[PDB]
């Protein structure tokens, strides 16, 4: 019996078959609710006049544990079409997850759904899986929180496990905030969307920011127009690197912490001297918000100057770094070594809840 | 026995080459066909 994975995600709960390269159901982790059912994903957002819409995770932590149970009944019968009292599923959870979630977490699926068997594995650790590694340190950046999560020989080592509340809200938000005044007005929940696919085709980070800026302020080569469900075609021209600017500038929008090239520095001198070097050399890149053409080198630029000059720094990002996350639950459930790994349903009636540690 | 059987699960994925382009074809299909549930 093949096997269920399902990464629940901020934005987006990805779900697909365990063996797959590719997720099968994509969709936003949202479930909204008139006071008469309750409907999840997009067919909520259609209906925002109707419904009241609450994510039930937030930060990469699920803080809505009756949504969260109709998320992943959606994404079994719905989506998935398959029932999962016959397949056993595997679970990602966020770094730093509290012990309660994953009890709530495992309670949910053995007796609200009845699954065989399961697992849950910390996103992070399955992107360095993805990339076949065991050792590295891994930049998970998603929708609503980024993580630098060192992992040494499967575990992870929280206390170096550095965090930033910026992620693509904040970058979708920012780039309304900067288009609004270039004379262009994007302030409703319709006109974000488009500002989000505007994000997503023709944003770019730069290697040397105030370079880039004066290349823009001298010539439009780096033009791009868009255009508006309509038919108005734009020019966004420096909006396109100064949107992503903020994850290596948290300063654009009013944050005081620091850069994810940063926050990768400091994640890593924390960890034992022992392996710093091994980190350096296998900074594996992981979420949808580091989709940005270019993000990888100038990642590989700002980390050169702050580490030792001497030292290796390898950074991988690969082009299917989107559903990354999942795709390192699809091959550790499908991985035959792994099925004693699994905890079963006849061991949970027995231990309960606590077993899942 | 758990860290013996938690290697085992290690050296496999330590032993593994991923396969960039039959995954980022097989997301790129994928993708291609939940935007088509668009009709209307
Ligand atoms: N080419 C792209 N460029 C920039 N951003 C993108 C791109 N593609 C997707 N995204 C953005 O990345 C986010 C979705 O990626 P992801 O699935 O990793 O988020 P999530 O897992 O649901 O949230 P979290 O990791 O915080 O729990 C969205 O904010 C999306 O707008
Ligand atoms: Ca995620």
């Amino acid at each position: 019996t093949t096997a269920l994975v399902c990464d629940n995600g901020s934005g987006l709960v990805k779900a697909g078959f365990a063996g797959d390269d590719a997720p099968r159901a994509v969709f936003p982790s949202i479930v909204g609710r008139p006071r008469h059912d309750s409907y999840v994903g997009d067919e909520a957002q259609s209906k925002r006049g109707i419904l009241t819409l609450k994510y039930p995770i937030e930060h990469g932590i699920i803080t809505n544990w009756d949504d969260m149970e109709k998320i992943w009944h959606h994404t079994f019968y719905n989506e998935l079409r398959v029932a999962p009292e016959e397949h056993p599923t595997l679970l990602t959870e966020a770094p730093l997850n509290p012990k309660a979630n994953r009890e709530k977490m495992t309670q949910i699926m053995f007796e609200t759904f009845n699954v065989p068997a399961m697992y849950v594995a910390i996103q992070a650790v399955l992107s360095l899986y993805a990339s076949g590694r065991t050792t590295g340190i891994v930049l998970d950046s998603g929708d609503g929180v980024t993580h630098n999560v060192p992992i040494y020989e499967g575990y992870a080592l929280p206390h170096a496990i550095m965090r930033l509340d910026l992620a693509g809200r904040d970058l979708t938000d920012y780039l309304m905030k900067i288009l609004t005044e270039r004379g262009y007005s994007f302030v409703t929940t319709a006109e974000r969307e488009i500002v989000r696919d505007i994000k997503e085709k023709l944003c770019y980070v730069a290697l040397d920011f105030e370079n880039e800026m004066a290349t823009a302020a001298s010539s439009s080569s780096l033009e791009k127009s868009y255009e508006l469900p309509d038919g108005q075609v734009i020019t966004i021209g420096n909006e396109r690197f100064r949107c992503p600017e903020t994850l290596f500038q948290p300063s654009f929008i009013g944050m005081e912490s620091a850069g994810i090239h940063e926050t990768t520095y400091n994640s890593i001198m924390k960890c034992d001297i022992d392996i710093r070097k091994d980190l350096y050399a296998n900074n594996v890149m992981s979420g949808g918000t580091t989709m940005y053409p270019g993000i990888a080198d100038r990642m590989q630029k700002e980390i050169t100057a702050l580490a030792p000059s001497t030292m290796k720094i390898k950074i991988i990002a690969p082009p299917e770094r989107k559903y990354s996350v999942w795709i390192g639950g699809s091959i550790l459930a499908s991985l035959s070594t792994f099925q004693q790994m699994w905890i079963t349903k006849q061991e949970y009636d027995e231990a309960g809840p606590s077993i899942v540690h | 026995t758990f860290n013996q059987v938690r290697e085992q699960v290690m050296v496999a994925v330590q032993s593994l080459n991923p396969d960039h382009d039959s995954r980022v074809e097989a997301i790129d299909k994928a993708e291609k066909m939940w935007e088509m549930e668009r009709k209307l």
